């Protein structure tokens, strides 16, 4: 939050969540309702970029094994 | 605008050049009103103009990086 | 008489080729076999049955005594043909079953033809009958009897098969005969002992002659090609390369006495080569004044395939330093044992497109890059040095370089300070590393080789695709796999000690221990892949030039060359880049002026000054849009350079959408 300039939400998340302390209904739609507030939009980006950002990564060995 | 967004690789084909992390190459923000030209029937509606995608497909370099 | 050779004879073609004068004999009476046809029907034999029934069968089989196959349609179609306009109907029928077939409209009411038509059988007309359930040896076996054979399938091995119905109904000798398949049915049929079963180009002759030998070796009457020479007497194909194997030994001739240390063997050099240095079964000295190989010992080193020893049978590699554990300074050249053809031209290599060969650290680049830029055939120059790009260059363009990057990786190793220390802490007085510290080092190593070299790599490769098709070295397998090349990857190898190579050269910049090192770095940064012997790319690249003039040659230089490349339309405001060149005889290039040379498109960038008192040039980039160009869309009869820079024939210049011209005169 601190990165972004969210700290104002975060902050806000945090203390609400530290008030729960029994497990039943109430507890359990708090983390439904708070689920459902995340954004579901589908990311676009043209093809050209998908494959020259997802195909050209590479695994890294850090140890193989010797000839 | 989106002039200092994109760019033209070589083998030239199109990309964007990134500002904050090596993922950023979704679509930006910004101003799109002065590629429009207005339907007919209602003035003020716009799409994107002919004249840009026909040198766009002519091979001019703005005008791949407009459309 | 009857001898077998081990490639594909017919009787049209391997005449024109000769084929036997290929394996070392000279030479009518020499009657070509067409065993053309016996090995696709030998790989369409192979896929329902086993191997050994199949082989088992084909080896018991004369080919003097000639005969023929009949197949016809199963028994449905059979009785309708019969049914159908000729009454062709054999004498072996049913005078029922015939008196039924003579009447005309029989249909499914008759109870008298259907009852007797659903117990007739084939084998009671056709005998002797191969069905789909007999042996592949009962086939042979009755092959061998009676001149022709009557089938229900087409799975069958021997001679060739004709059909007994029309389609609509199915779903000559002389004294001495070659072929390709070793018989036994005689006491007397002979097999060649030229080459072994290991250099054998067509992989199911191998896997026969394999078999054969593996069971049938007492038996088989053994000749050489010399006693083969001696039982005779008393268009123009390029890639395809005679090839034999040096029989040397080093000799150690101090003062006055010789002695004889190793006994060596070098498994392909071409044939040709040898022939063009004028080599003979003599001693040679093979160092200079100074100690380096002579020009010629190194080439014969480079186009081979292989180098190892005769008493234990391990890879030899030579030393090139001049330190005596073991120097070879003296060669004894004492015969040539075998003697075949080879296709020179590899399988990756399939679309035109640019070459990446990966050799180690401390291979010979130095004399290499000075003897190749040398060469010249013909009116072209095969591969210059501006056409080849080290692998040094493509780590050079950085904030301090990637091998001075690396020279202070030793701030954050504890102990470790003032680089000679570390060389010392990483190897012993054997100068054999150790197996942790290596691995230690080289976990500090591995995120400045990936995450730093291959994005400049992968830039590095898309420049160099776009000005030309060039040749790029590599050290490592997955500097060209992380950073996403475009071309033919090739793994390849010397056959000397690189190892020792990096303790000759002085004018490193840097630690001459450090360089080791490096390359042991990058011998563990690559892959588990088997390397490929240099010499499979140096023929590539001199073999067909050099038997190319021996029938190009003196035409007229200009109506046996052509060149390909990218073409602009005139109407322009202020052209033809050549993509490859290609000499050929009359009759190849008028076959090459058909194959039209659209669905080929670039986008030709061409703008440049004048650059060299050659006439007036624009060093132009094209990027290929569509499918790169098929090489049997050239031809298998022309040769072709590889590598070639992008000029046309003042102004500005922009995105053309360019296609291909093929010109000649």
């Amino acid at each position: 939050g601190e990165k972004y300039g969210l700290s104002s939400v975060v902050s806000e998340l945090r203390r609400r969540t530290k008030t729960y302390s029994k497990h039943d209904f109430t507890s359990v739609r708090y983390i439904r309702d708070a689920m459902a507030c995340t954004s579901g939009i589908f990311l676009v980006r043209t093809p050209t970029e998908t494959v020259l950002q997802e195909y050209t990564q590479s695994p890294e060995i850090k140890v193989p094994i010797p000839q | 605008s989106h002039d200092s967004y994109y760019y033209i690789d070589a083998l030239n084909r199109v990309r964007r050049k990134t500002y904050q992390g090596p993922d950023d190459v979704y679509v930006p923000n910004c101003s799109i009103v002065e590629l429009l030209e207005p339907h007919e029937t209602l003035t003020s509606y716009g799409r994107l103009s002919e004249a840009i995608e026909n040198r766009a497909k002519d091979g001019d370099s703005q005008a791949r990086i407009a459309t | 008489a009857y001898i077998a050779v081990p490639a594909v004879v017919d009787s049209r073609s391997s005449e024109a080729i000769g084929l036997l004068e290929s394996f070392g004999v000279d030479a009518n009476d020499v009657s070509y076999q067409d065993h053309d046809y016996v090995v696709d029907q030998l790989q369409y034999m192979l896929d329902g049955y086993e191997a050994g029934d199949v082989i088992d069968a084909l080896v018991y089989r004369n080919w003097l005594h000639h005969s023929v196959y009949c197949l016809l349609p199963p028994k449905s179609q059979l009785l309708e043909y019969w049914k159908s306009n000729p009454s062709v109907i054999p004498d072996n029928v049913d005078r029922r079953l015939r008196k039924r077939l003579m009447l005309k409209k029989d249909l499914r009411k008759d109870d008298e033809y259907n009852q007797l038509a659903r117990a007739f059988k084939i084998s009671d007309v056709y005998a002797p009958l191969i069905s789909s359930t007999t042996s592949p040896m009962t086939m042979i076996q009755n092959l061998n009897q009676g001149e022709i054979v009557y089938t229900t399938t087409d799975r069958v091995i021997g001679a060739r098969v004709l059909l007994y119905a029309p389609r609509k109904y199915y779903a000559p000798h002389s004294r001495f005969n070659v072929g390709t398949f070793p018989s036994i049915a005689t006491p007397k049929c002979s097999v060649m002992s030229g080459v072994d079963i290991e250099s054998i180009p067509n992989e199911f002759i191998k896997l026969f002659y394999q078999r054969v030998k593996s069971i049938h070796a007492n038996i088989l009457n053994d000749i050489s090609p010399q006693i083969v020479s001696d039982m005779i007497n008393r268009h123009v194909d390029v890639y395809r390369v005679d090839v034999v194997n040096v029989l040397f030994e080093v000799v150690d001739v101090a003062d006055g006495l010789r002695s004889v240390s190793r006994k060596l063997i070098m498994h392909t050099v071409p044939v040709c080569i040898l022939e063009l240095l004028g080599i003979e079964i003599a001693d040679y000295c093979i160092r200079q004044e100074d100690g380096m190989f002579t020009d010629w010992f190194l080439l014969l080193t480079m186009l081979s395939d292989g180098l190892t020893d005769r008493r234990t049978h391990c890879q030899y590699l030579i030393n090139p330093s001049s330190m005596p554990p073991d120097v070879i300074l003296n060669i004894s050249i004492t015969g040539f044992i075998n003697r075949h053809t080879i296709d020179v031209m590899p399988d990756v290599y399939d679309f035109i497109k640019p070459i990446g060969a990966v050799l180690p650290k401390g291979s010979f680049k130095s004399t290499i890059m000075r003897v190749l830029d040398s060469i010249s055939v013909l009116g072209v120059k095969i591969m210059p040095r501006a056409h080849v790009v080290d692998s040094d260059e493509v780590g050079e363009q950085m904030e301090p370089t990637f091998e001075h990057a690396v020279m202070e990786i030793y701030k954050g190793i504890a102990g470790v300070d003032s680089l000679d220390d570390l060389t010392k802490w990483v190897l012993n007085s054997d100068l054999v590393p150790h197996d942790d510290r290596l691995g230690q080092l080289f976990q500090a190593f591995l995120p400045l080789a990936k995450d730093l070299l291959a994005p400049m790599a992968r830039q590095f490769y898309d420049n160099s695709m776009s000005e030309g098709r060039l040749l790029t070295f590599a050290h490592a397998d997955s500097e060209l796999l992380n950073a996403n090349y475009f071309g033919h990857l090739l793994r390849l190898k010397i056959p000397y000690i690189t190892e020792v190579n990096l303790m000759i050269r002085k004018n490193r910049e840097g630690g001459e221990l450090f360089q080791l090192v490096l390359s042991y770095l990058y011998k563990m940064y690559a892959t588990s892949a088997q390397p490929k012997w240099f010499g499979s790319l140096l023929r590539l690249l001199i073999c067909p030039w050099l038997h190319m003039e021996k029938l190009i040659g003196e035409a007229d230089p200009a109506s046996t060359s052509a060149e390909i490349g990218w073409h602009v339309p005139r109407e322009q405001l202020m052209g033809f880049i050549p993509y490859v060149s290609i000499r050929a005889p009359r009759l190849v290039i008028e076959e090459l002026m058909e194959k039209n040379w659209g669905q080929y498109h670039a986008q030709v960038i061409v703008t440049d000054q004048l650059v060299v008192g050659e006439p007036r040039r624009v060093s132009a980039k094209a990027v290929i849009k569509g499918n790169h160009l098929p090489v049997k869309l050239i031809s298998r009869f022309a040769c072709f350079t590889l590598t070639s820079k992008y000029e046309m024939r003042t102004g500005r210049g922009a995105a053309y959408n360019a296609r291909l011209a093929f010109r000649s005169d």
